[PDB]
């Protein structure tokens, strides 16, 4: 029944994420980040939209979303990440 | 067709007067009944174009623009004067040297306004189709009515011009009802092949296909040239075969195979005369000549003067001494080089191989089988014998190859037992190899061994091992520099 | 094969059909006068006792690889053998 | 024949009486096309049309009927133009070229059959010129008939009448008049209309003058009659195929492709103009990324390998070359698998290759048999730049090849009986991919390529990088995925982008093969020994950077790329010779490069020492195999580990 | 100047592997996937010529037992 959407607006917040991610984790393990990993973001945000049933795309999903794929990405590194995990805070 | 007699009497003339030709074909039938004397030559005279211009322009038009009207009684004429010549105790061929061009082209550039004429293409050879005979003259015997009975079979390459195909098969019993017995060995055949060329990698335009055409070579031609040759072909144009035009429905649009004849095929990229050899005896007497000799042959590269007095000492090589029934000592004397990179042992042998006067050069892996037969169901060292093999990247080389090695050098012989043709077969080859130090720049400092990295007995067998360091100097450097510079100017 | 004398059946007598270069057209008909338009053609056929047969044996020769030069192939050539 | 006669008369008087005000248009298109010797005429079907309506109500009728009576009707004008009497003159061609209606590929089907068709499509690839026949000559096999059959256009069989029979006629070669054929065999343009199928295509024989007129990949509109021929592959089932009269490539086309060593005055113009810019090298280093950004020492590098650069062919035989080489290797984002596809559109004749060569062409030099030079990314590619990825990944056969290539520039092939040496100009650009990632770098900075760093040694310039967003980057690439919708404001501005985006990079190009083939450059003394102190520092310093046994390089092939990175960029300035800070720029250009040069435990694993000893002083039924026996059940050893620690004590002498 | 009737679902409804003999030269309806297919090969159909006979037919398909002018072709496939 359900195609869940994203509303142009506010979501801009969403690239500031990105780029707080990517940068400050260049420094330590490689790649893995690309923007194909920032559009999983987007993507797994409306599953979640769809297990709300919501017809659109809200902040609570993206949190939801952004600490799944975030955590991902974590924890696939090597044990250098723990360095990782200090800037991980604002992202909880 | 009293105007291809006229060809023939006005060919006639342009020959004795000038004379500078007449004196070749004498060569020719003098040399031959020499070797009826003795206890091979292709009978065929080059015609340099440039002399054509001179006499008549008509006529030097004509070779270029008709080619199939012109040759042919021209041929006949000289026929007609190399039996005029002396004496008794062939078609022969034409040549056309040139004084190109026009005409000029590559294969790429070419079809049809440059079809029926004469044509020099240049190109690479790929791949030589094989040699196979061709019949020609049928000749027979009749008994016991005797006599000597012929038949002349015409093919599609037959003189130049198209005629009424003979083929196919024999007469026999020519009317009347009398046998005839095919007679081989007076009955003529004239060798064919034909072979493919492709334009010149190079002058290549765009990665656009690369086009090739077909090159028939008649008679002495054959087996002139080696797939992958930088050749200059001459020819006339020609195309043969129906486009499918000659059976009724063939519907297709594809059509008109062509192809060359003929004709001369002058590779390109010894004769030492009355002075050259003079120069030599003249400069034999000098005492120093040797270390002029050893400089001669590095241009490009500093220093390195007893290593290039070694090569030279390779391209000489100790005569060969076979013993009275017994083995034979080694003659020629074998070369390895080792140090770190930019030493120019990779460049120093190419060197080696232009002036070398042979051989084959084999780099790494390489193989298979090297220099074996392979016995090849259903080498090089073999192929370079009386030669400088060369070797780089000699320590790459798989062990089971250097065990074969051992036979080669000192041994001097290579042994087939494969299946098989069981032979022993002699390369005699000289040999020099290029090969890195183990492992990094370490050679320099390194043990005297450990630092090869190819023991043992190989070491030996190599007559000279030359060790050079890449280590630097900032005096050495700046001689490096300067020499460097002029040499880009 | 060589000579393959095929056998007649009415009138018999033989005829000797010669093996000339590879192979040959076998033939039928009637040759012998007597089988033949009376009456009508007799039949007859290849007898292979009677037939002269010479061992045949094929083998090609490559070369000796040391008599090719700088470059090419080694190239075979075919050799019919026969009787002994 | 009188209706062909009244025919002809038509389209004379439409030659001669033709007047667009008031020159005559065609009858000077046939003057100035016999004096050139083109034997050709293109009329244009509006002022046919407008002409009489008539003679294109019946020319769009029975074409192939009536188009032989249109030339022959022409070249018995040009008997009346070129010469005069009281030879030999062939038929001209007539390209028509006309706007009508376009009719796209997959709308062609029958009905409009031998009815002249406008369409438009990219040629895939140009079939080899073969010839037809045009007027020859035929004598029969007994009564020895001579005739001459002229034969026309547009499968004619020949006639068998003066046993006699069935057909004794014979094709006399030596008086047959001949013309060409090509063969383009054409697929309909990707924008439409695909959908969800691969698109068709249709085989076409263009003739005469418009053969090799178009390069395999261009665009064009053909025009053409549209007829089936049969060929035999039942029942019927003939095959269509499109005759072209005449074709058109689309805008320009010529000048590029059809660049000939030549050009126009203008240019040589703007471009003596473009050599006065004192920011010239800098401006043209913001050319050739305007969409990547940043990586600049890559983003010059670019630039000095396009210009190539010394070249020298001194005696003896040995001949140095130009120029360089170029390696992008890092993890990906770096966008080097696209700079090079960008190379690839700027160099003037390039050839992107990414294997292993693709798909069916292989990488390098190779011989293949006619079944009655294969090519390879060399070849094809000679003279210029080549592209390839994936460089570690190539295989062995043609990885020889191409390490004996790139030093002489040329391929020696022994195969069979073709022994040829053929020739490699190209400049060989790759992009590697490292293994592991970052720890690589801990690693050694070389031995990444297999087991060898002699790749490495090769390649002159060496540039494993990163791709640091200067925070305005990875927002760059992040807010262009957000929107990447309406209203195309973003490829707009990318237009004026390119617009300003310094040299057009379409005149980039004319512009390299300008300077590529006008002047070649030479060194300056000072510069000379300025370089000699340059290296003999760089030799010195770094040995006894050396002496610790630091694991890593100098060899004077690269003093030597050093060499032609400075003739290379002498080559942009264009000047006919070297300067000093011309240099200056290039020593520390080439120190960013060795910059890049520089960049279970091991010992415990590096043991296997243990096993070689007291274990096997053989060394066999050992082999990787023990040491996977050894090392598989000890909760032990990786594969790079393995090597590792192998390639180490093979190195370090244990 | 020809319309030929395309005559919708006809039950029979025989599926494939289910046909016999019976079935000749009577319409029956069949059902199933489609491989790949032949490319649009222009069929013969009619002929017609100037002249120079007349138009002769064919063929469904025989053709037994070439001239052409302006003949009309149907695509075949
Ligand atoms: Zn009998």
């Amino acid at each position: 029944k359900i195609y869940p959407k994203l509303h142009q607006m506010d979501m801009d917040k969403v690239s500031r994420v990105y780029a707080d991610l990517r940068r400050e984790s260049i420094s330590t393990g490689s790649f893995p980040i690309t923007v194909r990993h920032l559009e999983s973001i987007l993507r797994i945000a409306e599953s979640f939209a769809k297990m709300r049933l919501s017809e659109f795309v809200s902040s609570y999903d993206l949190d939801r979303a952004i600490k799944v794929v975030v955590d991902s990405f974590v924890d696939a590194q090597k044990v250098s990440v723990r360095r990782q995990l200090r800037r991980s805070f604002a992202i909880y | 067709d009293a105007v291809f007699g006229d060809r023939v009497r006005r060919f006639q003339e342009f020959l004795d007067t000038f004379t500078s030709y007449r004196d070749s074909v004498r060569s020719i039938q003098v040399y031959n009944s020499n070797n009826a004397a003795n206890y091979i030559l292709p009978h065929r005279i080059i015609i340099s174009l440039d002399d054509l211009r001179e006499f008549d322009r008509s006529f030097w038009s004509g070779i270029l623009v008709e080619p199939a009207y012109f040759i042919p009684p021209a041929e006949k004429a000289l026929t007609d004067l190399a039996d005029s010549m002396d004496d008794v105790p062939h078609p022969w061929k034409l040549s056309f040297k040139g004084s190109f061009g026009a005409h000029a082209l590559s294969p790429r550039t070419l079809t049809a306004q440059h079809l029926n004429k004469l044509v020099s293409v240049e190109g690479i050879v790929t791949k030589t189709s094989l040699v196979r005979p061709k019949l020609i003259r049928s000749v027979h015997y009749a008994a016991k009515t005797g006599r000597f009975h012929y038949r002349d079979y015409t093919d599609a390459t037959t003189t130049l011009t198209t005629r009424i195909p003979t083929p196919a098969i024999y007469p026999t019993e020519d009317t009347e009802g009398n046998k005839l017995t095919t007679e081989y060995g007076y009955s003529t055949f004239i060798d064919h092949q034909r072979i493919t060329v492709q334009e010149m990698p190079e002058m290549a335009p765009a990665g656009q296909l690369p086009r090739s055409i077909d090159v028939i070579l008649d008679d002495d031609l054959v087996d002139k040239t080696k797939p992958g040759d930088r050749v200059n072909v001459v020819g006339v144009f020609k195309s043969l075969g129906a486009g499918g035009m000659n059976q009724s429905n063939s519907n297709t649009l594809i059509g008109f195979k062509t192809l060359i004849l003929g004709n001369t095929v002058y590779p390109l990229h010894q004769m030492l005369t009355d002075f050259d050899i003079r120069n030599i005896n003249k400069l034999s007497k000098k005492k120093d000549i040797f270390d002029i000799l050893s400089q001669s042959l590095a241009p490009s590269i500093y220093g390195h003067d007893h290593i290039k007095k070694a090569i030279l000492l390779m391209l000489m090589g100790g005569v060969e001494k076979n013993l009275e029934n017994g083995s034979h000592l080694r003659g020629d004397i074998n070369i390895l080089m080792v140090g770190d990179p930019s030493t120019a042992k990779s460049q120093l042998l190419r060197f080696v191989l232009n002036t070398a006067s042979l051989a084959i050069a084999t780099t790494g892996r390489g193989s298979s089988g090297v220099g074996l037969t392979a016995a090849v169901t259903t080498g090089a060292m073999v192929l370079a014998d009386r030669g400088v093999v060369c070797i780089d990247e000699f320590d790459k080389m798989t062990d089971v190859d250097r065990v074969a090695i051992h036979e080669v050098m000192e041994q001097q012989t290579v042994t087939i037992a494969k299946a098989g043709i069981h032979t022993t077969l002699n390369a005699r080859c000289s040999v020099i190899a290029a090969a890195n130090p183990v492992f990094g720049q370490y050679d320099v400092n390194r043990d005297p061994h450990q630092n090869i990295a190819l023991p043992d007995s190989l070491l030996s067998r190599f007559d000279l091992l030359f060790v050079v360091t890449d280590d630097i100097n900032e005096i050495r450097d700046r001689s490096i520099s300067e020499h460097v510079l002029r040499t880009h100017r | 094969v060589e000579v393959i004398a095929y056998t007649c059946d009415q009138c018999g007598y033989e005829v000797f059909q010669e093996v000339n270069s590879r192979t040959f057209t076998p033939l039928s008909e009637c040759t012998s006068e007597e089988c033949s338009q009376n009456q009508t053609k007799g039949q007859l056929f290849m007898s292979t006792r009677a037939s002269k047969f010479s061992a045949f044996q094929e083998c090609k020769i490559q070369e000796l690889s040391q008599q090719v030069p700088v470059g090419h192939i080694p190239r075979s050539l075919n050799i019919h053998v026969n009787g002994t | 024949d009188d209706d062909n006669t009244e025919i002809i008369k038509s389209f004379k008087n439409f030659i001669l009486e033709f007047r667009l005000d008031s020159q005559f248009i065609y009858r000077d298109q046939l003057r100035n096309n016999i004096l050139v010797k083109n034997y050709s005429l293109t009329v244009n079907m509006e002022h046919l049309i407008g002409y009489n309506e008539d003679i294109y109500k019946k020319l769009s009728d029975e074409p192939s009927d009536i188009i032989p009576l249109f030339e022959t009707a022409i070249t018995q004008v040009a008997k009346r133009i070129s010469i005069l009497s009281r030879n030999s003159l062939p038929t001209f061609q007539l390209i028509l070229n006309s706007n009508a209606n376009q009719i796209p590929l997959r709308d062609l089907d029958s009905e409009h059959v031998s009815k002249i068709v406008r369409l438009s499509g990219i040629i895939i690839s140009t079939s080899v010129l073969s010839s037809r026949a045009t007027y020859l000559s035929i004598m029969c096999r007994n009564c020895r008939h001579t005739t001459s059959i002229t034969i026309n256009n547009f499968t004619v069989s020949l006639p068998r009448s003066c046993n006699c029979g069935p057909d004794p006629y014979i094709i006399i070669h030596e008086s047959s008049k001949f013309i060409d054929q090509q063969f383009l065999k054409l697929q309909e343009i990707p924008e439409l209309v695909p959908v969800g199928e691969m698109p068709r295509n249709l085989t076409m024989t263009c003739d005469r003058y418009l053969t090799n007129k178009v390069i395999p990949g261009t665009r064009v509109t053909i025009v053409g009659i549209y007829s089936i021929y049969n060929s035999k592959n039942g029942v019927a089932i003939r095959t269509p195929y499109i005759k072209i009269l005449g074709i058109q490539s689309d805008v320009e086309t010529s000048s590029i492709w059809n660049s000939v060593t030549m050009f126009t005055e203008e240019e040589e113009e703007e471009f003596l103009q473009l050599s006065r810019n004192p920011k010239l090298y800098e401006i043209l280093t913001n050319s050739i990324a305007p969409s990547i950004f940043g990586n600049e020492d890559i983003k010059k590098a670019i630039v000095c390998l396009l210009m190539g650069g010394s070249k020298k062919i001194l005696p003896d035989g040995m001949r140095l070359r130009g120029d360089i080489n170029v390696l992008l290797l890092g993890d990906p984002g770096t966008a080097k698998s696209q700079l090079l596809k960008f190379v690839e559109k700027v160099s003037p004749i390039a050839v992107y290759t990414s294997g292993k060569g693709s798909s069916a062409a292989g990488l390098t030099a190779s011989v293949q048999r006619d079944p009655m030079l294969e090519g390879g990314a060399m070849v094809l590619a000679d003279g210029g730049v080549v592209c390839i990825d994936e460089f570690d990944k190539m295989r062995d056969e043609d990885r020889v090849a191409i390490h004996e290539a790139m030093e002489q520039q040329t391929i020696s092939i022994a195969k069979a009986g073709i022994t040829t040496v053929l020739n490699s100009r190209t400049s060989v650009l790759a992009a590697a991919n490292p293994i592991y990632g970052r720890y690589d770098d801990l690693k050694s900075p070389g031995d990444n390529i297999d087991f060898q760093t002699t790749i490495l040694s090769r390649f002159d310039m060496i540039f494993i990088v990163k791709d640091d967003h200067n925070e305005e980057r990875d927002i760059s690439i992040a807010n262009h995925v957000i929107n990447i919708h309406t209203g195309n404001a973003n490829a707009m501005q990318n237009q004026q982008e390119e617009n300003g985006s310094e040299i057009s990079i379409e005149k980039m190009k004319r512009y390299i093969t300008y300077c590529r083939l006008k002047c070649a450059p030479r060194l300056s003394p000072q510069a000379a020994e300025k370089l000699s102190s340059n290296f003999v520092t760089i030799r010195k310093q770094l040995l006894i950077n050396e002496l610790e046994s630091t694991e890593r390089p100098i060899t004077i092939r690269q003093l030597e790329a050093i060499i032609r990175i400075t003739e290379s960029l002498a080559k942009l300035e264009l000047s006919p010779i070297a300067q000093e800070r011309h240099v200056d720029e290039a020593i520390r250009l080439f120190q960013a490069s060795t910059m890049d040069a520089a960049s279970t435990s091991l010992s415990e694993i590096r043991r296997f020492e243990q096993e070689l000893k007291r274990r096997l002083p053989i060394g066999w039924s050992t082999s990787y195999q023990t040491l996977r026996r050894e090392f598989v059940d000890t909760h032990r050893f990786s594969q790079l580990a393995l090597d590792k620690a192998l390639y180490a004590l093979e190195k370090h002498e244990t | 100047s020809e319309i030929h009737v395309r005559i919708s679902d006809f039950p029979t409804i025989y599926s494939l592997r289910e046909l016999r003999e019976s079935n000749l030269s009577s319409l029956v309806r069949v059902t199933g996937v489609v491989t790949r297919r032949t490319g649009v090969f222009p069929q013969l159909k009619y002929v017609k010529f100037n002249c120079l006979l007349g138009p002769f037919f064919q063929d469904s398909n025989e053709e037994i037992r070439v001239n052409g002018e302006k003949t009309v072709y149907r695509n075949y496939q």
